[PDB]
């Protein structure tokens, strides 16, 4: 299962 | 075929004992083995069973958790380790061989028995008569009844009949209601309705007196009738 | 960005059909034909079952590469479709390692193998592999769980992504490193054993031997190509959740979709890779089918 | 040479038999089939109630 | 749903378990079919090893169990029973080198070899060919020419040229060159070497079979 | 010679005598009877447990227990109803080509390339199967064996001869000589007063058990006869040969009655059996698919296709309920 990133990696 | 039982004697209540049955003259490893006790001046009672290969072990409710049955195939020995013995365990213990395949005669050979003297839902099989006075040469019918129908869906009615001659181990006469055992004369015949069964002796002999027991093999624990006595 | 997803989904569906067909054929042939019930076929049957579940989990993963933020399929589902996936992956790689070991013992030590390896000692290997695969992927339950962001209600932004506990504590990074064993140990085992088999075959002499070492090299190359991007991607996903990383925002999500296509490509091609050159298998698939 | 004489005697014993006509012999096989048609489970698929294989 | 039928099922499983165990033990065995067109050399390829239809010979070499079936005693139609040995590991064929001047016998052995090698049952079964009577062969070739059996033989009447010619003539009879091999050994007085040859040929056969099973060919 | 001519003169005399009786063919007589239609038989039980090729099977007279022989040296007795193995007998010689089950059910026999018929006692005071007797007179492999009673067995052999054996004494009571080729099959008559043997000389010979002579010889087949079965009436039999043709012979008419052949079928027949009525002829083939033939109209009623290998043996139960086909793919199937 390929890790996928949230389209919201704002890290704010 | 020979089964010799050892280990009996006078045991104090609460004590332990180990019973051994040494099989001789047959393929011991391929036969399922049973322990059947007979209390003094009382009838047969099933105690325990071990399958061939020791895969399946069953015990009576009376002895469950106290008695353990084990098998030694290389040494042809059957064991019954009895712990926490009480005075109701005073009986004659019999070693029985039974093989199960289509057409098999289960319970066909019984050992001579060992005497143990401890000091001080189940299917009910009913035998109405306890004693029958007989004369040689006549027909005798021995009736047995069961709480539940012994006829199974496969067509087999599992009612076995045994004769215990005086001072001798019980011998198998009829298996699965109608089948006559090996070596038994054809004077004996079994017929039944699935809940009520009869055993007919066509002509008597002096070698037919004894107690006649009916056993069911429909389900465990295996239960016996009180026994019908034949006297001259 | 928007059109690429169409290609990646269509490729996945194609791999889905090819993989399911191959795995079903493998299992059916092994089940019905006694002559094909060999140790190798037993390993491939287990591997076929593993690929079958990796494929059954494809619709859920394809959903997330399609929609991520509105996910409302359930927390138990989110755990289950990433646990069976990461468990079957680890059994798939372990089964490949077991096939390489069996091939090495069968070829390098032919007579000793006949005594040592038996179906009894192959069923045990299958059980051990499956147990290890399940145990290794058990922490996915403590890691992959639906989470919601404040400011919108629960259904509005749930994403089936690893928890934030896994990201604040170094749980993820540790488990992307623990998974890396599933790459390093098989790649080393396959390369060393296959090279030894090639050495022995070459020393003995033939065109057939050349074909054999070509096949061994092809399986090694397919393993490396399929799996190295996957592990690199998951390691980049671990670093992505760290501060100072915005370039890896693009790098991981792209390496991770290339690693998605390769991941399903592996399952589609593996029955073909290990069974195409077995004449008994081909004649039995022809016997099983009308053709 | 001994074998040939035995073959001659055997052909003597096989030739001197009474043969019935094929018409009067084929008619007996059909009669056996019609008479025993009902008691053939293979010809007529028996209902599963009295079939021992389910 | 069952009663003393559970006990019957248990008996059935115990005996099929024994059947499975017996099958594994048999699979470890190496089975060899010994053939030939007389007792010219078969008796010598059975003399060293210690153990009416089929005479089976069981011997162990290097911790491997071999079963060798001599079917010469079966005077019957071969095509009716030859399929029983379809799964034999290898076929051992014995040819006497001194039978080229005797009657025809060398031709008969070649006919038997061609028939056995090209059966539909032995398409992939390797053959270990033994050329016996090596000691006798030199005396015959120094007494008579080799052209008595093979009229097209151009060469001297010496052991090496004649014996290599016969080996070629036997190895050229196989039409299944793409699937099977013929392992030819000239039977020697040192019998540690005949068994060694058989062991080596069987090891090669097992390796090739294992490669076929693994899917690497 | 003076008497070699008489051999080929008598054969013509027989050919003429059996042509005077051929007034009408069996096809003509059964032209207006109705066809059996399409026979659809589904596999009910699959008996698995034999590791190698299954070479022979025989049903018991109780129609439930069957014995099967395989090249692995095991003789398994099966319970068809429950698929349970009642017994597994290890054989001294694994090259077993035939097996028979006694009518009583107390004994089984097997034989093969060792040239010995071994009788196994199934009902013993112990719980094991023991070798009761090993019959050794035959000088060729045993192709078929059939029990007459507990103490009498008839065995065919590949040395071109058949023999009647006394199990108690182990001696050949009677030897049947006359086949030039290897004898491949036997079929006992329902009365057990006659039996037929098919050999590799493409002839089927009728043999009477009591006086040991061959009453009739049937030579329609063009190739080796591999299977023979009596009709339930006992007045006809059917043979199976390597020429991909089954034919039916009448004892009383002394000639072939009808031929069962199809253009699509080019492989030999390994086993032949009849249904309880006799209407259906079941033949095993090398195409991996069994074929059902209408015995009266020579039509092919149906096909039994459930093996991946040659259907080496075939048997129908005495009550006609099921047919069992064993095969070289290591599996026995029960069809109904
Ligand atoms: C290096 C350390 C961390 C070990 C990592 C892997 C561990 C957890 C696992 C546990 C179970 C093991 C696997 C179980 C079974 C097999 C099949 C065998 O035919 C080859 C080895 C192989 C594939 C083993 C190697 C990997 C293994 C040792
Ligand atoms: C994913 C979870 C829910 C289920 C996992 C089930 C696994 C452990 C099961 C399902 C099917 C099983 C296989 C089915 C049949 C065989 C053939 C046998 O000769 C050896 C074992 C083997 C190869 C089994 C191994 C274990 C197996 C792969």
């Amino acid at each position: 299962g390929s890790x996928f990133l949230s389209p919201e990696h704002q890290r704010v | 075929v020979q089964l010799v039982e050892s280990g009996g004697g006078l045991v104090q209540p609460g004590g332990s004992r180990k019973l051994s049955c040494s099989a001789s003259g047959f393929a011991f490893s391929s036969f399922g083995m049973h322990w059947v006790r007979q209390a003094p001046e009382k009838g047969l009672e099933w105690v325990a069973y071990i399958s061939s290969g020791s895969g399946t072990i069953y015990y009576a409710d009376t002895v469950k958790g106290r008695f353990t049955i084990s098998r030694d195939d290389p040494k042809n020995t059957l064991f019954l380790q009895m712990t926490s013995l009480r005075s109701e365990d005073t009986a004659m213990y019999y070693c029985v061989r039974s093989i199960y395949y289509y057409g098999s005669s289960p319970f066909d050979f019984w050992g001579q028995g060992t005497t143990l003297t401890v000091s001080s839902s189940d299917i009910v099989m009913t035998q109405a008569t306890s004693s029958v006075p007989v004369t040689p040469g006549e027909s005798v019918s021995i009736s047995c009844r069961s709480s539940k129908s012994l006829l199974h869906s496969n067509g087999n009615t599992y009612l076995y009949w045994f004769l215990q001659r005086p001072g001798q181990s019980p011998q198998l006469l009829i298996y699965r209601m109608s089948n006559l055992a090996s070596g038994v004369p054809e004077r004996f015949s079994g017929s039944g309705s699935g809940t009520a069964f009869t055993l007919t002796i066509s002509r008597l002999e002096a070698e037919d007196v004894g107690v006649y027991y009916c056993m069911q093999h429909l389900e465990y624990p295996l239960t016996f009738g009180a026994g019908t006595k034949l006297e001259l | 960005p928007a059109p690429l997803l169409a290609g990646v989904t269509a490729t996945c569906v194609a791999l889905f059909v090819v993989g399911i067909a191959g795995n079903l054929l493998t299992m059916l042939v092994v089940s019905r034909f006694r002559e094909l019930r060999t140790t190798t076929n037993l390993y491939l049957s287990s591997m076929a079952f593993s690929d079958l579940l990796i494929f059954l989990c494809m619709p859920l993963d394809l959903v997330r590469l399609w929609q991520y933020r509105p996910w409302n399929f359930g927390d138990l589902l989110c755990k289950l479709f990433q646990f069976v996936s990461e468990s079957c992956t680890y059994a798939k790689v372990l089964t490949i390692t077991a096939l390489s070991v069996e091939r090495y013992f069968a070829i390098c030590f032919p007579l000793r193998a006949k005594v040592v390896v038996t179906k009894g000692r192959v069923k045990l290997v299958i059980f051990v592999i499956w147990a290890v695969a399940f145990c290794s992927a058990g922490p996915i339950f403590v890691l992959v769980g639906v989470e919601h962001e404040q400011g919108t209600d629960p259904w509005d932004t749930n994403e089936c992504r690893p928890t934030e506990f896994a990201v604040r504590s170094g749980l993820l990074t540790v488990m992307v490193w623990v998974s890396s064993i599933f790459f390093f140990l098989p790649v080393f085992c396959l390369t060393v054993l296959y090279s030894l088999i090639g050495r022995k075959l070459w020393r003995r002499r033939d065109q057939n031997h050349k074909q054999t070492v070509k096949m061994l090299a092809v399986v090694v190359f397919a393993f490396i190509l399929c799996w190295l991007p996957f592990h690199v991607g998951r390691y980049l996903f671990s670093k992505s959740f760290e501060p100072g990383s915005l370039e890896i925002a693009q790098i991981s999500q792209y390496c991770n979709l290339v690693s998605f296509v390769l991941f399903y490509l592996s399952a589609a091609i593996n029955p073909i890779l290990y069974n195409i050159m077995s004449k008994k298998y081909r004649v039995a698939v022809f016997r099983l089918l009308g053709f | 040479i001994a074998q040939a004489r035995k073959l001659v005697q055997q052909l003597k014993m096989e030739a001197n038999i009474d043969r019935i006509k094929v018409s009067k012999a084929a008619a007996d096989l059909m009669a056996y089939c019609e008479a025993h048609a009902k008691e053939d489970p293979l010809l007529t698929p028996v209902p599963a109630s009295q079939n021992p294989f389910r | 749903l069952s009663a003393e039928d559970k006990a019957a099922v248990e008996r059935s499983k115990m005996i099929d378990r024994n059947l499975r165990e017996d099958g594994e033990k048999a699979a470890r065995e190496v089975k060899l079919l010994l053939l030939g067109a007389g007792e010219s050399g078969k008796s010598t390829i059975v003399k060293q090893m210690k153990i009416t239809g089929i005479v089976e010979t069981h011997f162990t070499f290097k911790d491997l169990h071999f079963k060798m079936f001599d079917v010469g005693g079966q005077r019957s139609e071969r095509k009716k029973w030859i399929h029983c040995f379809e799964g034999v590991t290898a076929i051992i064929f014995c040819v006497a080198l001194s039978d080229y001047d005797l009657v025809n016998r060398m031709h008969e052995s070649m006919k038997l070899f061609d028939s056995i090698c090209n059966n539909k049952w032995f398409t992939d079964t390797s053959i270990i060919l033994f050329l016996n009577k090596k000691d006798l062969f030199e005396e015959k070739i120094k007494k008579s020419p080799l052209t008595i059996c093979y009229p097209e033989y151009a060469g001297s009447n010496t052991y090496e040229e004649a014996a290599a010619y016969i080996q070629c003539q036997f190895e050229d009879l196989n039409k299944r060159k793409d699937t099977k091999e013929i392992y030819t050994h000239f039977t020697c007085a040192t019998e540690t070497k005949n068994v060694q040859f058989v062991f080596d040929a069987v090891t090669d056969v097992i390796i090739k079979n294992n490669l076929k099973d693994c899917g690497l060919f | 010679d003076e008497l070699r001519q008489e051999a080929e003169q008598l054969k013509n005399q027989i050919r003429d005598a059996r042509k005077a009786c051929a007034d009408a063919t069996l096809s003509q007589i059964t032209n207006n009877i109705d066809p059996v239609g399409r026979i659809q038989m589904r596999t009910r039980r699959t008996l698995r447990g034999h590791l190698a090729k299954i070479y022979a099977m025989h049903w018991g007279t109780d129609s439930r227990l069957l014995v099967s022989a395989s090249q692995d040296g095991k003789l398994i007795i099966w319970d068809s109803y429950t698929t349970n193995k009642v017994h597994a007998i290890p054989l001294r010689s694994s090259w077993v080509m035939t097996c028979a089950y006694a009518p009583s059910g107390n004994y089984v026999a097997c034989g093969g390339l060792d040239n010995i018929c071994s009788i196994y006692n199934l009902k013993t005071r112990q719980g094991n199967v023991r070798v009761s007797r090993e019959l050794a007179g035959h000088t060729g492999y045993l192709s078929c064996c059939r029990f007459l009673d507990d103490n009498q067995i008839v065995t065919s052999s590949g040395d071109t001869t058949c023999a009647l054996w006394d199990i108690e004494t182990g001696q050949q009571t009677t030897t049947f000589t006359g086949h030039t080729g290897d004898v491949m099959s036997l079929s006992l008559a329902p009365d057990t007063r006659l039996f037929v043997s098919g050999a590799c000389d493409a002839s089927a010979k009728l043999w009477d058990v009591r006086e040991g002579m061959c009453r009739q010889t049937f030579t329609g087949h063009e190739s080796d006869i591999n299977a023979i079965c009596f009709f339930p009436d006992g007045n006809a039999f059917a043979t199976g040969s390597d020429d991909a043709t089954c034919r039916l012979f009448d004892l009383r008419a002394d000639q072939e009655l009808m031929t069962y052949s199809h253009d699509n079928i080019i492989c030999g027949i390994t086993s032949v059996s009849f249904s309880k009525s006799g209407r259906l002829l079941l033949a095993g083939y090398d195409d991996f698919n069994c074929n059902v033939w209408d015995a009266l109209k020579a039509d092919r009623a149906g096909v039994l296709a459930g093996h991946d290998n040659r259907v080496s043996c075939l048997g129908v139960t005495d009550d006609g309920m099921a047919v069992a086909t064993g095969s070289w793919d290591s599996f026995l199937k029960i069809w109904n």
